[PDB]
């Protein structure tokens, strides 16, 4: 007897490929505001290694991220009109907060447009450039770009995301609890959407993520050698205090028909800078547990140095929180040395802010946050930690470069893949029937 | 497990001016159906309890117009007007949005 | 000028009437379910792109019960008969009650709960015929 | 750039320049990126 | 309040189950190539998905096998695309390795199965 | 008269005997066949704006899955599923054609036979719908006697 081909429709088998998921949300032009409740079954017996490394759904969701924050800056005021030669002094009234403002007076156009409106704002000394104590400023992008207010009325809140996977997709995702980034797995399942995710928006440590509800896991990708980064999941969340000691009055200047500036009146009382408290003896506690970490991956003596000096979105840490943007220096938390084998006390960071940002690292686009009134107060937990390698010893530095190492540690768990349904088996002495 | 919290303990002895009073969640009751789970009940001391609200700012029949509990997410209110009787029970809430069902706290009323 | 010649059936005419003189007119609304009046004999307007919505959809609702007459034993068919035995517990209704007595959109109030539970029998009554004209082949 | 031109001919042994008569030598007070600042150019 | 009642077969379920028994629940992954859990590129995606439907149904309709899950051709199983025996096939490995197995012969086997449906002359 | 529509010209008696040459083109050549569609999205998605050639690549597809489906429907209602020559109990009505089967399947074309019967298929095409629909009611209730 011969052995003859049959074709099966609706095989189990999935090939690896890319395609573009559908952004749900917790309930714009861009996500669809209906909440999941999604499902998920467990398979058995069968592997699927990942690559975290390799994975689409961050290029996808750094993409959608970057499309939802131009989309609610289109119906928001354009600031051209306010790009003129600046009068800018110092300001005269704890008091370690004159430096870094001034009292800037600039003529203005108004609701009409033969008459001029002569008005004055405290902007920073970072968002001031010299032209050409009293003497003439401009802003920083003028140069450039073209300006442009964020709405008042939209806060900055990050709210979570699912991803949903899209007809003839599907989304896996590995159960288990020690899982390194790469390799295979044991145990994975199918689910319908993702978990929900926040765009947390900030560098040099991860703020409000998840947990590792493990020992500390530690991943750093493998180019030829791991000069570039690697990622802390860092299972206790050390707490940071961050804060804004100081009221501001916030006025209301009309620039033109149906469109005003909002900026900054006066201070109430104090000048007090910025900062952010961090607990000391839970930081060197969590320094200890990831200083053994890396040990099993490097086995040298580890030492922390801090970024040299620069640009701030590249050294400082940048977060956001009560619509304003601390940038913190870090560098009375990352120098160290641990040569092999309670602190009383709590850690002043130093923070600047700014109000004309320039996010996503990009060219053009530059955007004026407004002033916020009252005392901005606000606590985060420290959940993770982003290392860049400079390769005896080894020292590590704080991380940098792109957005998408925010990605990799929440979408480390999925991955989207294909199902191809056709299959062909030699099947027995089944041949079609002849007629 | 979700937790309901109650704040007042009892209500005012005068049958003349209205106190409403109010439940807190420690999660949103908001089920996928669309609807939600907050209910309102009355234990007469001596008598089993009965019903009076069957959803957010919706009235079971057979009850006074007095009894209107409104509540938006997970602030939640029971509005209260026109004090009409000695109607005496005890006042707690419900979430039936998960297992177990978790009641209130208890408020006696006189 | 134009005027009334003689008239034949027409589209959800046999709507209430009874169901077993209902299921003589199914190529009827069979016939309307895939071309409608937006096919006649500059760009992006508003009416435009809403013309355009209206024919994807008509596709996909189209192609949905077209893929689930070829998961059961019924392709290209109207009325197709299955290995399912009915469940009492269904509905316990008399032959002579559904039939002669009964019409659409009053059965289909009646069983809606119970359409998701038929649907799944008649698939798996399908892989396992499937599977068995397979190993009778096989002598 | 809808604006007034001050517009003139160009100030420049017989073949090696022929169409004089076509280009004309313009300039005009033209805007910068400072709002207050203006800057002639000299376009042809 | 919701409960979970009595459990049937999922969406991919038997995807580590044996090729013998992976065949028994082809209906419900057929279920979920066309329609999904679901603003000119909110037409695309959707046209896309259509597409990716219809080539799939129409490469079976060149062949005999429209319209069934299950259907036979008669061409032979040439013993160089893969040697194993039937009981070490049907009971003895999943889908997902038998496609790593015959992935290469993918485009040999289907130009045979088109070929032997335009020899029927009939 | 191989080759795609080759046989129009050819009479209604020889251009029926090389159909399969219309129904491979109609059914595999047409959404299964091309992969480059997909081969134009990338290059779609390196360009960030929509292009005038993106919008008629939709056009072509709505149009090419509606012309597909609105003939495979229409074999569907009818007993003619999977198969290009089918025979239906519908009586020829000689009011639609007195023409006989001489004049017809060996001098006349299908391309004159168009312009001859179209006002009538409307009309047709009701009496095969209605005979298919009245055989399958007879052929339940026959199973279900014995
Ligand atoms: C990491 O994760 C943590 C945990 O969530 C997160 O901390 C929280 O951040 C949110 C930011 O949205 C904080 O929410 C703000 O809270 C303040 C204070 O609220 C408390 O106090 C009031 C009054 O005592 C109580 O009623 C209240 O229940 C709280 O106890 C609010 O003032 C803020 O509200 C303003 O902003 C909202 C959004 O725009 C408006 O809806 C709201 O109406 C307020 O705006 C109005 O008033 C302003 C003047 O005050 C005016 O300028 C506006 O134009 C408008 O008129 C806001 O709700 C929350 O408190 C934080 N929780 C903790 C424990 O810290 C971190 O932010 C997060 N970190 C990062 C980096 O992501
Ligand atoms: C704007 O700049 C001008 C000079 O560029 C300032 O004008 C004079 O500054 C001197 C410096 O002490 C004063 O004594 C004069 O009274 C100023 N004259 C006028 C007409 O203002 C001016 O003070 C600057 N404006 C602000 C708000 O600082
Ligand atoms: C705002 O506009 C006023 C009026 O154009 C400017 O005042 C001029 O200042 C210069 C510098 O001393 C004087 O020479 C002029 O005589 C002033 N003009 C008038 C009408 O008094 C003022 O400098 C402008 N300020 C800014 C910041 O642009
Ligand atoms: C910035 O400078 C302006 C002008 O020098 C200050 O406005 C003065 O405010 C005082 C107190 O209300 C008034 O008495 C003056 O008449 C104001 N001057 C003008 C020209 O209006 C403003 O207060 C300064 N801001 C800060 C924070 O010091
Ligand atoms: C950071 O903020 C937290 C509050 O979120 C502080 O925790 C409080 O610590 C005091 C100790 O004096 C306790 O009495 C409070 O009960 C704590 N509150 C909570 C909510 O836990 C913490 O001390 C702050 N740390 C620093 C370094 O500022
Ligand atoms: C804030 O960061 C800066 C650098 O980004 C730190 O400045 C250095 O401070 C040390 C202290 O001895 C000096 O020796 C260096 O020369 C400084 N750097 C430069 C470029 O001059 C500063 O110390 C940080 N703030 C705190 C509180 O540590
Ligand atoms: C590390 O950072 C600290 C401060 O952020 C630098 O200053 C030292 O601060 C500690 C505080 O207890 C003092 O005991 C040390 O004496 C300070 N150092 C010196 C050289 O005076 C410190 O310089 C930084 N570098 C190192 C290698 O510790
Ligand atoms: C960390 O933040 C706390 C409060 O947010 C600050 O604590 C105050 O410290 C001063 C003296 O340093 C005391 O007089 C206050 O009474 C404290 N506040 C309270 C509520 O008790 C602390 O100073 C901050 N750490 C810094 C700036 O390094
Ligand atoms: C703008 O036009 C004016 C005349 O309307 C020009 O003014 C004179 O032009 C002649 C021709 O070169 C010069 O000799 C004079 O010196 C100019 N007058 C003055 C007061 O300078 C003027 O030159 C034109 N502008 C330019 C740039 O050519
Ligand atoms: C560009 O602007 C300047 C502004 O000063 C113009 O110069 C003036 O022109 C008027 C009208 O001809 C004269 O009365 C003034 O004497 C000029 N001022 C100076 C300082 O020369 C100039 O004409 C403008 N150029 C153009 C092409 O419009
Ligand atoms: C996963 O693999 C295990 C391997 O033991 C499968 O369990 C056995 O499957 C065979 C198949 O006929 C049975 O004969 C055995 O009795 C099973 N063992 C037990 C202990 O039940 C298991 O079925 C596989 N998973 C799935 C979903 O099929
Ligand atoms: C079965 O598969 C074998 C693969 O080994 C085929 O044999 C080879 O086919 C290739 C491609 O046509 C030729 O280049 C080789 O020359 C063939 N090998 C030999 C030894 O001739 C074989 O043709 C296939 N079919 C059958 C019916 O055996
Ligand atoms: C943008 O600005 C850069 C920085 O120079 C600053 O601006 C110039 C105009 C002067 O005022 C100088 O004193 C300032 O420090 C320039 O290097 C650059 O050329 C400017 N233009 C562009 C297009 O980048
Ligand atoms: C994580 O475990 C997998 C499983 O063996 C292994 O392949 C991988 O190399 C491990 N990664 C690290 C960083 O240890
Ligand atoms: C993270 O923040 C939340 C909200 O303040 C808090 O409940 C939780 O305990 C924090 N995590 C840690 C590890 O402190
Ligand atoms: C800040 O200014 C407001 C404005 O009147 C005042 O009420 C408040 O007391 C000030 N101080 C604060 C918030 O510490
Ligand atoms: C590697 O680590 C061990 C301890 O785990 C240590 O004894 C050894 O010296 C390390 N290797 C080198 C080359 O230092
Ligand atoms: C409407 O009902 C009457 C009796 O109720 C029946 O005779 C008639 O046939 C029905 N009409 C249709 C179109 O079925
Ligand atoms: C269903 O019909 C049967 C008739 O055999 C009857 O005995 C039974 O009571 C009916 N059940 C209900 C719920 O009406
Ligand atoms: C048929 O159903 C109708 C319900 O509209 C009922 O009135 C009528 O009595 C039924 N016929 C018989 C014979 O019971
Ligand atoms: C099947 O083929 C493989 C490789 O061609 C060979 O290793 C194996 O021995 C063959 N099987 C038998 C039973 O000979
Ligand atoms: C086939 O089954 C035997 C046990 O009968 C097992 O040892 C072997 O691993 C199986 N083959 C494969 C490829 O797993
Ligand atoms: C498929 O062919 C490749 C060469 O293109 C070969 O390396 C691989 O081993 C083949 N697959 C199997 C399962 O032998
Ligand atoms: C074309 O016409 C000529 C002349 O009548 C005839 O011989 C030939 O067979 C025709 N060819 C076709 C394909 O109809
Ligand atoms: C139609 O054909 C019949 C014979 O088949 C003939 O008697 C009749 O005259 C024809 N009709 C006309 C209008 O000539
Ligand atoms: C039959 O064919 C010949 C030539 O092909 C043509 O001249 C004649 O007109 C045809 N008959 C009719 C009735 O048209």
């Amino acid at each position: 007897n011969n052995l003859w081909v049959t074709v099966y429709y609706g095989v189990p088998v999935w090939r690896d490929a890319e395609t573009t998921l559908f952004c749900a949300s917790d309930a714009t032009h861009a996500c669809v505001p209906t909440d999941p409740s999604p499902q998920e079954i467990h398979l058995a017996n069968v592997t699927e290694k990942f690559d975290m490394w390799k994975n689409s759904m961050v290029e996808q969701m750094h993409t959608d991220i970057i499309s939802l924050w131009d989309e609610s800056l289109k119906p928001c005021v354009k600031l051209t009109p306010l790009c003129i030669t600046l009068n800018c002094t110092n300001i005269t009234r704890t008091e370690e907060g004159k430096e870094e403002l001034k009292n800037c007076s600039f003529n203005a156009t108004t609701e009409l447009r033969d008459k001029i409106q002569k008005v004055h704002s405290l902007f920073y000394r970072l968002d001031l450039v010299e032209l050409n104590n009293t003497s003439m400023y401009r802003l920083i992008n003028c140069n450039t770009s073209a300006i442009t207010q964020a709405c008042p009325k939209v806060s900055f809140e990050p709210i979570p995301i699912h991803y949903c996977a899209p007809a003839g997709f599907a989304i896996l995702k590995c159960r288990e609890k020690e899982f390194n980034g790469t390799g295979p797995c044991k145990k994975v399942s199918t689910v319908q959407c993702t978990h929900g995710i926040k765009p947390v928006v900030s560098t040099q440590l991860l703020l409000n993520g998840s947990l590792a509800e493990g020992k500390v896991k530690i991943r750093c990708e493998n180019i030829s050698n791991n000069a570039k980064t690697i990622l802390v999941q860092l299972t206790t969340p050390v707490r940071i205090n961050c804060t804004r000691p100081s009221n501001n009055t916030r006025t209301s200047i009309r620039i033109g028909p149906g469109q005003s500036f909002y900026a900054t009146g006066d201070i109430i009382g104090d000048i007090r800078k910025a900062y952010c408290n961090v607990s000391e003896s839970e930081w060197k506690e969590a320094l200890g547990k990831v200083v053994e970490q890396l040990r099993n991956h490097f086995n040298k003596t580890i030492t922390f140095a801090s970024s040299s000096g620069g640009d701030l979105e590249i050294t400082t840490h940048s977060f956001n929180c009560g619509g304003e943007f601390f940038y913190c220096n870090t560098s009375s938390l990352f120098n160290s040395t641990w040569d092999g084998n309670v602190p009383n006390g709590t850690i002043t960071l130093p923070c600047r802010i700014k109000q004309i940002i320039n996010m996503w690292q990009r060219t053009g686009q530059a955007m004026y946050a407004p002033p916020i009134p009252g005392k901005i107060r606000c606590d985060s937990n420290i959940t993770g930690l982003i290392l860049i390698r400079d390769g005896e010893s080894e020292t590590f530095r704080p991380g940098g470069g792109d957005m998408r190492n925010n990605w990799r540690s929440e979408l480390y768990k999925y991955k989207v893949v294909k199902i191809d349904p056709l299959g062909v088996a030699p099947t027995g002495a089944k041949r079609r029937v002849v007629e | 497990d979700i937790v309901m919290t109650q704040t007042p303990l009892s209500l005012s002895v005068t049958p003349g001016q209205p106190a409403s009073i109010s439940c807190k969640s420690s999660e949103s009751l908001r089920q996928s159906n669309g609807k939600t789970s907050l209910y309102w009940y009355r234990q007469k001391p001596g008598q089993s309890p009965q019903l009076l609200v069957f959803e957010v700012s919706n009235r079971f029949s057979g009850v006074s117009d007095r009894f209107v509990g409104s509540g938006s997410g997970t602030d939640f209110t029971l509005r209260i007007s026109r004090v009409e009787a000695e109607d005496v029970g005890f006042y707690y809430c419900m979430q039936s949005k998960d297992f177990p069902l978790t009641f209130g706290g208890g408020t006696k009323v006189d | 000028a134009v005027g009334i010649g003689a008239v034949l059936f027409g589209f959800l005419g046999a709507a209430g009437s009874t169901m077993g003189a209902a299921s003589l007119t199914l190529t009827v609304q069979a016939r309307q379910l895939l071309s409608g009046i937006v096919q006649q004999q500059l760009r992006l307007t508003v009416w435009g792109i809403k013309q355009l919505q209206a024919r994807v959809l008509a596709v996909e609702r189209y192609l949905s019960d077209q893929q689930l007459l070829g998961i059961w034993g019924c392709s290209g068919k109207l009325i197709c008969t299955t290995n399912v035995p009915w469940n009492s517990s269904w509905s316990n209704k008399s032959q002579d009650e559904i039939w002669n007595n009964m019409t659409w959109l009053q059965w289909d109030k009646e069983i809606s709960n119970y359409t998701d539970t038929i649907y799944y029998l008649i698939e798996k009554s399908q892989n396992q015929q499937e599977v068995n004209e397979k190993d009778l082949l096989a002598l | 750039l809808c604006i007034t031109l001050n517009c003139t001919n160009i100030t420049r042994g017989n073949l090696t320049e022929e169409g004089k008569e076509e280009l004309k030598n313009c300039s005009f007070n033209a805007t910068t990126e400072l709002r207050d600042k203006i800057q002639k150019v000299h376009s042809l």
